[PDB]
Formats: C-alpha cells, sequence, structure tokens
C-alpha cells in the first residue's frame, strides 16, 4: 500500500488567517493527482472537499484550494472560520488499498 | 447468426470411450467459452467441463476430473470432448453450451446464452 | 464445492397463479445465478440472468430475487406453454458452473 | 524491491491508444510476489528465461499498462498483426521483456456498458514499436476535405470497447501489463536474491 | 450526501452483528459502495467494497477472515457482517459510496453506526 503520512498532527490557526496541511506519500512512482481530501467535523461524517489534486467538490466554498502533485500535496484554506474546526484526511485512490491520512486536527485560537 | 451443431447419436458399450464434437457456425469461436453439459434422460442437467480458447486451458468438474478431456480445433471452429470409460451410469444427452455470458457486441439478435441440440450417448 | 439446493423440486398449479421456485446455495455467491428453462425434448432456454434481469425476447412475467444465498424464481401469471423444469446456475468468473435439481410444473 | 504493488494493482489504468510508460529502477526485482493476482493470468515472455529472470538484471524495467478486451490479447505480442498490435500499441521484434494479463471483469465492466476505454481504429498508416499516438485527427479515406464533420468515409478515429457483464470472454476486459526490461552500458541494480 | 444505515449495538464479546446501509433514496450511476473503519479516537481506515450488481466483495488488509460484506434481496441496500467481535474492535463503521463510475472518492457518506463491544 502507500502509507500517507500527514504533517503535522494539529494546527492552531487563528482566524482568518491561512491554514497549511500537508499529506506525503509513500509512492516510488507518486500518487499522481489521485489524491482526495475530507473534512471530519466531530460528532459528524466525513465531507469530500477535493476530488483529484485541485477541484473542489459541489457546493464547497472557494477559500479550500487544493493544490500539489507527485509525492506531496497541500490544502490551503484561507480565512479560517469556525466552523471548519474539523479533522482533515487524505485518501489516495491510486492503488487499491485506498489508505486514508493521518488527520490535522484544526484548532481555533 | 450463431447456430451450434453437432455430430449425432452415438450407442456403445461400456469400457468404451466416446469423443463427440460441436462445430459452431461464426468466425467467433475463439472469443466465447464453449462448455458441455450432461442430462441423464430422467435426471437435471450436469456441468461437465470448458475449454476457453483464448489461452486453452481448462476447467473440469470435480466428479468429471480426470475423467474427461476436452479439447479444440479452432481452423475450423469445433470443439472436442473426449469421454472416457463410459459405464452405465454415463447415459445422458449431452449438450454444448455456450453457457450465459458468451454474448457479443455485435449481432445482438442471437441471446447471451447459446445451447446445442444434444447428443444421445447410449450404453 | 458449492453445491445448490433448489426447492421444491415438483409442483403443480392452475392457469393464472403464481409459481414460486426457491434455489438456495451452500455459501454466499453474490448475484452470480441464472434462471433457465427447459422444456422436454429441446435446449434449455434462458430467462434471467444475474438473478434479476431479464432475457431479450422473454415475457416480462418472469422476474427473479434474492442476493446471498436465498433466491427466488417467480411466474406472474402461468400459461399453458410455462410447462417446463427450471433450473438454477451458478457462474462464476473463472467459467464453472453448477445447475440445480430442477422443478417441474405441472398444469 | 521494485514496486509491484503500484503497478499492477492500480486503479487507473489508461485506455490503449494512450498506454501508461512506468520507469522502474533501483530494486531487488522479485516476480514471485504475483501468484496473489487473478487466479488465471498470463505470464508469457521472450528472450529471457521465465525460469531465470530473477537472477539476470537490467539497467531499466518499463512497464506499460492498458486494458483491451479478450479476443485481442493474442497481439500483445511481437510479430502479430491486429487493431491494437498495428494502430495502438506495437512491440518490437528484439523484445526483451514479459507481458502479463489477467481478466478484470470485476472493476471495469458495469451492467450499463463502460465506455471508459476507447481504442484507435483508423490511422492511415502503422505504428513504429513503442511508440504511441492521442492524436483525435479525423481520419480521411474519402476525397472530401470535410475534417469539421463527419461523413462517408471520414470518421472519428477512437471507438468504445463497450465492456458489459453479459459477454464473451473474448469481450472481458482484460488489464494488461508488460514490462519491458532493457539492458545498457549502465550498472543494472535491479536484480537481487 | 446521506445514506441511511442502522443504529447503535451494545454488543458482547464473541457475538455477531449486522449493520445496513441503505441507499435507495439517490439516483446512481456507480456499482460500488464501500465500507470505512474509524476508531473511536483514530483515523479512517478503508475497510473494502462490495460491488453492486455482482455482489462480490474485496477486503482490505487487516479486514479480511472475520467481516464480510453482502447485499439484500434489492440491489440498493448492503450489510456488513462483523463475526467474532473482541475487545478491541468498538468503533464507528461507516458507508460510503461513490458518486460516479471510476470514482474511487467517496462522496456521498453514510450517517455512521457504533458498535458497543463491552460487558
Amino acid at each position: 500500500e502507500v502509507v500517507m503520512t500527514q504533517s503535522p498532527a494539529s494546527l492552531s490557526v487563528s482566524p482568518g488567517e491561512r491554514a497549511t496541511l500537508s499529506c506525503r506519500a509513500r509512492a516510488s512512482l507518486g500518487i499522481s493527482t489521485d489524491l482526495a481530501w475530507y473534512q471530519q467535523r466531530p460528532g459528524q461524517a466525513p465531507r469530500l472537499l477535493i476530488y483529484g489534486a485541485s477541484t473542489r467538490a459541489t457546493g464547497i466554498p472557494a477559500r479550500f484550494s487544493g493544490s500539489g502533485s507527485g509525492t506531496e500535496f497541500t490544502l490551503t484554506i484561507s480565512s479560517l472560520q469556525s466552523e471548519d474546526s474539523a479533522v482533515y484526511y487524505c485518501q489516495q485512490y491510486s492503488n487499491w488499498p485506498l489508505t486514508f491520512g493521518g488527520g490535522t486536527k484544526v484548532e481555533i485560537k | 447468426q450463431v447456430q451450434l451443431v453437432q455430430s449425432g447419436a452415438e450407442v456403445k458399450k461400456p469400457g468404451s470411450s466416446v469423443k463427440v464434437s460441436c462445430k459452431a457456425s461464426g468466425g467467433t469461436f475463439r472469443s466465447h467459452v464453449i462448455s458441455w453439459v450432461r442430462q441423464a434422460p430422467g435426471q437435471g442437467l450436469e456441468w461437465m467441463g470448458g475449454f476457453i480458447p483464448l489461452f486453452g486451458t481448462t476447467i473440469y468438474a470435480q466428479a468429471f476430473q480426470g475423467r474427461v478431456m476436452i479439447s479444440a480445433d479452432e481452423s475450423t471452429s469445433t470443439a472436442y470432448m473426449e469421454l472416457s470409460s463410459l459405464r452405465s451410469e454415463d447415459t445422458a444427452v449431452y449438450f454444448c453450451a455456450r453457457l450465459f455470458p458468451n454474448g457479443d457486441p455485435n449481432s445482438p439478435e442471437d441471446g447471451f446464452d447459446i445451447w446445442g441440440q444434444g447428443t444421445l450417448v447410449t450404453v | 464445492d458449492i453445491q445448490m439446493t433448489q426447492s421444491p423440486s415438483s409442483l403443480s398449479a392452475s392457469v393464472g397463479d403464481r409459481v414460486t421456485i426457491t434455489c438456495q446455495a451452500s455459501q454466499d455467491i453474490g448475484n452470480y445465478l441464472n434462471w433457465y428453462q427447459q422444456k422436454p425434448g429441446k435446449a434449455p432456454k434462458l430467462l434471467i440472468y444475474d438473478a434479476s434481469h431479464l432475457e431479450t425476447g422473454v415475457p416480462s412475467r418472469f422476474s427473479g430475487s434474492g442476493s446471498g444465498t436465498d433466491f427466488t424464481f417467480t411466474i406472474s401469471s402461468l400459461q399453458p406453454e410455462d410447462i417446463a423444469t427450471y433450473y438454477c446456475q451458478r457462474y462464476d468468473d473463472l467459467p464453472s458452473y453448477t445447475f440445480g435439481q430442477g422443478t417441474k410444473v405441472e398444469i | 524491491l521494485c514496486p509491484f504493488d503500484e503497478v499492477f494493482n492500480a486503479t487507473r489504468f489508461a485506455s490503449v491508444y494512450a498506454w501508461n510508460r512506468k520507469r522502474i529502477s533501483n530494486c531487488v526485482a522479485d516476480y514471485s510476489v504475483l501468484y496473489n493476482l487473478a487466479p488465471f493470468f498470463t505470464f508469457k515472455c521472450y528472450g529471457v528465461s521465465p525460469t531465470k529472470l530473477n537472477d539476470l538484471c537490467f539497467t531499466n524495467v518499463y512497464a506499460d499498462s492498458f486494458v483491451i478486451r479478450g479476443d485481442e490479447v493474442r497481439q500483445i505480442a511481437p510479430g502479430q498483426t491486429g487493431n491494437i498490435a498495428d494502430y495502438n500499441y506495437k512491440l518490437p521484434d528484439d523484445f526483451t521483456g514479459c507481458v502479463i494479463a489477467w481478466n478484470s471483469n470485476k472493476l471495469d465492466s458495469k451492467v450499463s456498458g463502460n465506455y471508459n476505454y476507447l481504442y484507435r481504429l483508423f490511422r492511415k498508416s502503422n505504428l513504429k514499436p513503442f511508440e504511441r499516438d492521442i492524436s483525435t485527427e479525423i481520419y480521411q479515406a474519402g476525397n472530401k476535405p470535410c475534417n469539421g464533420v463527419a461523413g462517408f468515409n471520414c470518421y472519428f478515429p477512437l471507438r468504445s470497447y463497450s465492456f458489459r457483464p453479459t459477454y464473451g470472454v473474448g469481450h472481458q476486459p482484460y488489464r494488461v501489463v508488460v514490462l519491458s526490461f532493457e539492458l545498457l552500458h549502465a550498472p543494472a541494480t535491479v536484480c537481487g536474491k | 450526501v446521506q445514506l441511511a444505515q442502522s443504529g447503535s449495538e451494545l454488543r458482547k464479546p464473541g457475538a455477531s452483528v449486522k449493520v445496513s446501509c441503505d441507499t435507495s433514496g439517490h439516483s446512481f450511476t456507480s456499482n460500488a459502495i464501500h465500507w470505512v473503519r474509524q476508531a473511536p479516537g483514530q483515523g479512517l481506515e478503508w475497510m473494502g467494497w462490495i460491488n453492486t450488481d455482482t455482489g462480490t466483495p474485496t477486503y482490505a488488509q487487516g479486514f479480511t477472515g472475520r467481516f464480510v460484506f453482502s447485499l439484500d434481496t434489492s440491489a440498493r441496500t448492503a450489510y456488513l457482517q462483523i463475526s467474532s467481535l473482541k475487545a478491541d474492535d468498538t468503533a464507528v463503521f461507516y458507508c460510503a459510496r461513490e458518486r460516479d463510475y471510476s470514482d474511487y472518492f467517496f462522496d456521498y457518506w453514510g450517517q455512521g453506526t457504533l458498535v458497543t463491544v463491552s460487558s
């Protein structure tokens, strides 16, 4: 499989500044823009934010821009509101053990 | 218009061997696996074996494992089932069949499943 | 190996009735089941494939059901041209098939 | 080891005319890991000994992955003719690699019909070996310069496989991975016990 | 973007539990309905997928042998059945379904059901 190490462990970014999420793969040949970003608010089911590296799902605000390719990807949260205090996972839909990420528990100061 | 035709009814004696053919009508013999089904004259159908013309591998039923032998002649679109060691229990109507996943996108008028007409092997 | 016990093996119903035929596998096979019809003296014909769908040209009276092990063959209204024997067949991705004991429907 | 759990189990196998070339190097290439693939898969190869490919090694291993139907997996071999081996993917006659193909009826077949896999049908010529063409120029055989629209003898070259679960073994989707080893002046660094 | 699921179970060790996922509320174009396990404090783990309209499961590495996926008589609702419940098995099992064919990201998630294996 592709063990997807997600860094950092916990983010404490004040509103409405920028929070940078990072999800680094363990693929010798790279995921090649086949990552998916999820957002799990506590006590709630995960929500698909970005499918592929860049393009977002329907109903998503424009502030959840995704970027990166290969073996290093990035989710940038601009104007991080109170509603976004959630755990963020990353999924490779590249190799068939579709491994989810660790989860960077974003916290509001 | 694929029409599977066979050899004909063969009377035999126990201990011998019978080889029965199934000449497919068409140029697409290679695509579809051809499989042989026997039916006892009062009992239900029973699967015997199959020959995949893509790679030549065979899958045999565990009751007929080592008794039957299924081969084919791709240059004339004819599959041969060589049943050996006939007995009193091996009296059946032997169908050649293209069992269910043997449809093709070209000419959908022939269905997904195509059977033969039956060969009555009597001992 | 997988053996499948289709029951009842011999029922009887009048015209315009409902006929239910049940095929029970021994372990999980999924939707991999086909339903046949052998009128006597002829080659079998296919009616239901993948345990729910309908063959082209087959009238919509027949309808299969079931996924796990308990499948079910249903005829909506019996007709005089449906006096036959019905076999349940276990397709696998490697082409190994297992038929059933059969159900003779008598008018 | 080589990553063979990143070529053979990829979720995205491309269509045949746009076969994905993947260069693998710096390994201990163990081909005994392929036992847990599909129950029958064709591991045939040419120019190397299939009982000795774990001891003879190479400067690079190029793996090309695509999806074709079962009727035309025969053409994935040197010295073959057909639609694929002439117009989509041609292997050279000097081939020194392995052709692996397994049935993918579970992954690539929808009951409605899987139209995502396309093959090249008309291209006015043949293909040189290990050359691809992603070109979608409208094919011209008739004597009309009507390239903007379809015509009597003007066709779009790519056509769809239409994979269904109600089809024969010749029309079932066969995922193909063709390893293509090469030996050059560089140190190999692919072999190992 | 919600799929119906079963309620919680306060099960016991060495027992069997059934988890439903009735996805008959939408109109679809895919054929796969995946299963995702979440621990009470840890991250998501992909269990595997049951294939709609052919009924064939496929499991991940650590979720084989005990977990079995199956369908009901209709071709909509899929079942998860855990056999031989252990002590460290309390988890929030999710039912995730794709939006389009050959799109292995999970747009439509379940509501999540929780087994509570204890004594």
